[PDB]
């Protein structure tokens, strides 16, 4: 197993190490914000995380490592 | 019917007195919530200040 | 599929099936704007059949076992075509539907009902 | 996505051609039950006339029947027939709602509706 | 004083109802209401289907009938203050049937 | 006779005035427990709230 | 969907719910038929206000990442039908009232339970407890 | 629109409209098809609810006087929570869905409805 943090995935459609789950949906619908949930959920699993975001607003990525700086992940 | 009424009433009076004594017994679970709340305001209190203030530090390091 | 090299008896089976299926398929949607309440009973037996036939011929596999939580089942065509033969005649009308949820034998269908019966006793 | 959104026009089709089917169905109801009205009625004009010459003849009142009798204000029963089948709309759950607020009437004078 | 609710049949769209009082019974065609609606001479309207239009609508004329007196020289041989009596549930299951088809 | 007769009437009927007083009493002690524990959550959960909040 | 199951999820949250995502599904078909809720069969009354409350304890707080062994208590707290009786809208307070009262009441719960990763008889007894406590907690108030 | 932003109570604020307000679009699409009252009567309030707040966000604008007519209204936080409040609690839950129809303050749709209901 691997975590989520968020209950309905690990719940019904589990996510697993080495399993490559796709987020998918719409915008503006909370993408970004379940990946850095389930990154900052790994907080004693020693489990790197690699954000790499591709192509939006250097002004959310700044956002979101703020949210990381916050959260210390 | 009479005897009926009088032994009702016995029975009334053992409800009030279960309804005395689990008063009672919810006012000593109301001193245990406030007891668990005041543990539970100065876990916030202690948890958010202790928490934000090394998270500070972290930012200064 | 031809009926002379399945048994005349089940191709009867999958023509029934399919004929109340496609019904229901058409139905559905007017099922959705009508209610099936209202929708009328000459179709109403049909649509709740047909609703529990494609349930029922859900069948759980030996791998998929790790999605579905009960080990699956290596189902017989004789028990197939029986156990549809109780559902499309209208015998197995009184069972629940969800009692035809994921299973492999139609007696192990009656069995669940049974459990299915118990529990909303309990 | 094309062909499923056509299929929703197709039901589409399907759905006006079926409320039509249920709007003449329900007219033919309609016809029929105002038949049978009309069926009933000289039974009616027939016991409306006898009994408005009957309490006319009858003269002073010494009718001691229970059926009509104006007695006090105990419990006040509601006769209420209600919807036939739910396609009903508005006004056959309406009649439920007034229902309602006339139970809130009777209890307002607190009178035990049954 | 029961306050029996069918639906009324006044428009074919919104037909209102309201709220008969079919027991007791009052004076011979008074079948009044809770609601002073009181049509009061029991002879009542017929509902048809006029068509002025590509639409339907609702045809009701308040058809009366007259008072015979039936006659003077017909004898009771169940005393008219007794024949009644059961007269009276007759009105009763003519009014709740036709309270019963109008809400039909 | 009357004096005995009249002894159990008035006796019977002060028994049952004081079940239907008993049974008020017993409503009494349930709004005591009721309104006891109900201002006290009231008073545990808003304090705690209001101090979190505060402290917060 | 997640084409690879429980083998990549621990086998406590397996053997409480591997069946809940064919449940939810099946609720909400059936709530999409549920539409047509005039006279509903009370089997199915049963399944639909029970998948009801199954779907409301899927509702989370904005980044609030419940411990796995919390994911374990509210999964056993559905799958269980303890929340089937209680108010079908204070589902989150019932829960979050019964996760406090656990991680503080057994704790010994979600530690030999993270320690085991299986859903022994220990854990079920732990949490029907703690369920008739909190549960009387919330119900009074 | 996050509660951290901009205080919880106007997070949920945007929640309350915004789920009432998709819940009405999912029935939208069914209900303009066969009609208003095959709903529930809750469903049958959550429409009126979510048009009123629909008609409510009909914000009459100050430079918009001189190509419709109404001279524009400016509104802020105190309307921000209260009309919603009033919306959502229903303390306005008789005025029609002209009643707040293009008009800001929570407050001028109700001196409206006053007019609206004299005006008869
Ligand atoms: N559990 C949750 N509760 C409340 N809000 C949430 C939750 N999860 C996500 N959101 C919200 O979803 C909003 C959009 O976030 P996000 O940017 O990840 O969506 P997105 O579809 O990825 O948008 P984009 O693709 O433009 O980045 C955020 O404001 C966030 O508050």
């Amino acid at each position: 197993p691997l975590q989520t943090g968020l209950i309905a995935i690990d719940a019904m459609i589990p996510v697993g190490r080495g399993q490559r789950e796709l987020i998918i949906g719409d915008r503006q619908t909370g993408k970004t914000a379940v990946a850095t949930d389930t990154i900052l959920n790994q907080q004693g699993q020693n489990v790197i995380c690699v954000y790499v975001a591709i192509g939006q607003k250097a002004s959310s990525v700044a956002q979101v490592v703020t949210n990381f700086q916050e959260r210390g992940a | 019917t009479i005897r009926n009424s009088e032994e009702l009433r016995g029975k009334a009076i053992e409800q009030l007195e279960k309804a005395r004594a689990r008063l009672k017994k919810v006012e000593m679970d109301a001193d245990q919530f406030r007891v668990n709340g005041y543990s539970e305001i100065e876990r916030e209190k202690m948890n958010l200040i202790n928490s934000t203030y090394k998270t500070l530090e972290q930012f200064e390091n | 599929l031809q009926p002379r090299i399945v048994g005349e008896e089940h191709y009867e089976i999958a023509q029934r099936v399919k004929e109340t299926l496609q019904r229901y398929k058409e139905l559905q949607d007017i099922i959705a704007i009508l209610g099936l309440d209202e929708l009328s009973e000459e179709d109403r037996l049909t649509v709740a059949r047909a609703r529990k036939i494609e349930r029922f011929l859900s069948q759980p596999f030996f791998v998929a076992e790790v999605f579905t939580g009960s080990p699956g089942k290596y189902v017989g065509l004789a028990e197939t075509i029986r156990g549809f033969q109780l559902i499309l005649s209208g015998e197995l009308d009184s069972l629940p539907e969800q009692a035809f949820y994921l299973v492999g034998n139609i007696d192990e269908a009656t069995a669940k009902a049974m459990n299915l019966e118990m529990e909303s006793k309990l | 996505n094309l062909r499923e959104l056509r299929d929703r026009i197709g039901s589409v089709k399907n759905t006006q051609k079926i409320t039509e089917a249920m709007k003449l169905v329900a007219a033919a109801k309609v016809r029929r039950a105002q038949e049978a009205v009309v069926n009933g009625r000289p039974f009616s004009e027939t016991l409306v006339e006898v009994l408005y010459n009957m309490n006319e003849q009858l003269q002073t009142e010494d009718v001691d029947v229970p059926l009509t009798k104006i007695r006090t204000v105990k419990k006040v029963a509601l006769m209420v027939v209600t919807g036939d089948r739910g396609l009903c709309g508005g006004f056959n759950n309406m009649l439920l709602k007034k229902a309602e607020s006339r139970i809130a009437e009777l209890k307002k004078l607190g009178v035990d509706y049954t | 004083k029961v306050e029996m609710l069918y639906t009324k049949f006044v428009s074919l769209v919104k037909s209102d109802p309201v709220i008969h009082t079919l027991l007791p019974l009052s004076p011979k065609g008074e079948i009044c209401d809770i609601n002073g609606k009181c049509v009061d001479a029991a002879e009542d309207e017929l509902f048809r289907l006029t068509t002025k239009e590509g639409k339907l609508t609702v045809e009701r004329d308040m058809i009366k009938t007259e008072t015979p007196a039936f006659s003077p020289i017909l004898e009771f041989e169940q005393d008219p203050a007794q024949i009644l009596d059961a007269l009276l549930p007759l009105y009763l299951n003519s009014q709740i049937l036709r309270a019963l088809q109008e809400s039909l | 006779l009357g004096d005995f007769m009249d002894k159990r009437d008035a006796s019977i009927k002060e028994q049952l005035s004081g079940v239907k007083d008993t049974s008020s009493e017993v409503k009494q002690l349930e709004e005591q427990a009721n309104a006891v524990m109900r201002a006290a959550r009231a008073e545990i959960s808003a304090a705690l709230n209001k101090m979190k909040k505060e402290t917060q | 969907v997640s084409r690879v199951g429980s083998a990549a999820q621990i086998k406590a949250m397996k053997k409480v719910a591997g069946k809940l995502k064919l449940e939810l599904a099946q609720f909400a078909e059936l709530e999409a038929f549920a539409q047509f809720a005039s006279d509903l069969d009370k089997a199915t009354q049963n399944q639909l206000a029970r998948g009801q409350r199954l779907r409301e304890l899927l509702k989370q707080p904005q980044s609030a990442p419940l411990t796995v062994e919390e994911q374990v208590m509210t999964i056993y707290t559905g799958t269980n039908g303890y929340l089937d009786s209680l108010e079908l809208d204070q589902v989150r307070k019932y829960l979050v009232e019964l996760r406090t009262y656990v991680k503080t009441n057994k704790p010994e719960f979600q530690e030999i339970i993270s320690s085991t990763k299986t859903f022994t008889e220990e854990a079920e007894a732990l949490l029907k407890e703690a369920i008739q406590e909190q549960m009387e907690r919330f119900l009074l108030q």
